[PDB]
């Protein structure tokens, strides 16, 4: 409850920040490869890395050639196991730090500088719908 | 025992609020996380509410099987969903007093039929509109 | 418009016409706390009298 | 004694029809003030309990003081008090009445003034075939000399500051 506390308390201004981020991809109205999925080495935490690898499921169902960049040791746990063939790279050592921009620009750099093609993509992530409702969508 | 040892009017209407007690009953555990919820689930809670709220009844002040069936029809029929939950208690008072005062035709007819009839139905709805109107609009 | 304006007319005229009933309610409106209290002091008379039984 | 017991009550329908809802909402709180005084109404009928001296006269050893209080009782038979403000109201229903009249005859005016209105839009002829002389003529806001300049002349081209 004091992590959700602050957590909640910069989500206030950060969320914000990704409406404008979003802002000038929604102008496009561009439709769509490359997967972002986010999780943490800390498990245990309700359905949250079990229902999200569920939704990267669906999309090794609906796309199984696509390269997944994972941030999170669970997912990869998971996925392994059916999709091994079709894992970019697993980001791991994460999820214990409060998330800031010096780990999204260490993402950032990682997806510039592999020189992976990739053409449209998705970042897989929870929602914060509300206290107790969290919602899988994509980005 | 059960329904064999009660009357018509009450029969037929505690058979009505027994299926809606258990339809609330089975939907009771989404109302604790439901911040989102369907339209015919928040309708079952919120009649469960008014039914649970109807079965409350003071110390020392037992009522007769007349002014039982009337309250218990009112909160099984969806009268009291704009009512307040909070409010049904002297809703009680006010209504049955209006009914034992100027449509004292309406329970002669009950008396005299031993059930509800759907005329008498009507009549009950048309009535419940006018005293909700009259104590507010 | 004006045919609603009309209407509107007719509203106001009949709630003048109601304004009598709204006395003779204000008339049992007096009466019936005039009623309350004398009765309410023959019931005290009739307990008083039990109570000295 | 008599007039009103509580089984009169007026036509509460017609009145709340006639009112403006919350232009009247004092109707709102009149309805209610006068429904607690019917609360009051609800309580002490005419008839006050009826008390079985017989019960206390074979009781009491000695009847005597019993029999004098049910002499006292029958003979202390208070009847009812006096109506204090009815002339008031009455006083009130005839400036009522003269209210009445007042709005009923201003009504009928405006009546009459909405009638000649249609009557004047019911002789006016249609706009299809009609000149611009008879529109000015059946409309007399018009344009002349001593009239607002505009580059257009319309409704409110003039001020517009």
């Amino acid at each position: 409850a004091a992590k959700y506390t602050k957590a909640e308390r910069e989500l206030r201004v950060a969320k914000p920040y990704g409406q404008g981020a979003m802002k000038f991809y929604e102008k496009t109205e561009l439709k769509g490869q490359l997967i972002i999925a986010i999780s943490s080495d800390r498990g245990l935490c309700g359905a949250v890395h079990s229902s999200v690898g569920r939704q990267l499921k669906a999309d090794l169902a609906a796309n199984p050639d696509t390269m997944v960049i994972c941030v999170g040791d669970k997912i990869r746990n998971i996925l392994q196991r059916l999709y091994g063939n079709n894992l970019a790279m697993v980001c791991n050592d994460f999820g214990r730090r409060p998330p800031v921009f010096e780990d999204a620009t260490k993402v950032a750099r990682a997806v510039l500088e592999s020189g992976m093609e990739f053409t449209n993509g998705k970042i897989v992530y929870n929602a914060f719908r509300s206290v107790v409702s969290f919602r899988t969508t994509d980005i | 025992v059960g329904s064999a040892a009660q009357t018509r009017a009450m029969k037929q209407v505690a058979g009505s609020m027994k299926l809606e007690l258990a339809q609330y009953r089975e939907v009771a555990a989404f109302a604790q996380f439901g911040s989102d919820l369907d339209a015919s689930t928040q309708q079952l809670l919120s009649r469960g509410v008014r039914l649970t709220e109807l079965l409350k009844q003071g110390q020392y002040v037992p009522m007769a099987i007349e002014d039982q069936v009337a309250i218990i029809y009112c909160g099984v029929r969806g009268h009291l969903d704009k009512v307040e939950p909070s409010k049904i208690t002297k809703f009680e008072k006010e209504f049955s007093q209006h009914i034992k005062t100027s449509h004292r035709d309406i329970l002669d007819t009950i008396a005299k039929e031993g059930q509800i009839s759907p005329d008498t139905d009507a009549k009950l709805k048309k009535v419940v509109t006018d005293f909700l109107s009259t104590f507010q609009a | 418009g004006f045919e609603e304006a009309i209407t509107l007319e007719e509203r106001a005229q009949k709630s003048a016409e109601a304004q009598i009933m709204l006395f003779q309610a204000k008339r049992e409106n007096v009466q019936f706390q005039l009623e309350a209290a004398y009765r309410a002091r023959l019931h005290h008379v009739n307990n008083e009298i039990k109570k000295r039984l | 004694a008599s007039k009103r017991i509580a089984r009169s009550s007026i036509d509460w329908a017609k009145m709340a029809e006639s009112v403006p809802e919350s232009q009247k909402a004092m109707y709102n709180q009149f309805k209610a003030k006068s429904d607690g005084y019917i609360r009051k109404a609800l309580s002490y009928p005419e008839q006050p309990s009826p008390i079985n001296w017989e019960h206390y006269r074979k009781s009491l050893t000695n009847p005597a003081m019993v029999d004098a209080f049910k002499k006292q009782y029958e003979a202390l038979k208070v009847p009812y008090p006096e109506d204090k403000v009815s002339s008031q109201i009455d006083a009130q229903e005839a400036e009522a009445k003269k209210e009445i009249t007042k709005f009923i005859q201003e009504s009928r005016g405006r009546i009459e003034n909405y009638k000649a209105e249609l009557g004047k839009l019911g002789q006016m002829i249609p706009f299809e075939h009609m000149t611009l002389e008879d529109f000015f003529e059946a409309f007399p806001e018009k344009v002349l000399n001593p009239d607002p300049p505009s580059p257009n002349v319309k409704k409110k081209p003039f001020k517009n500051n």
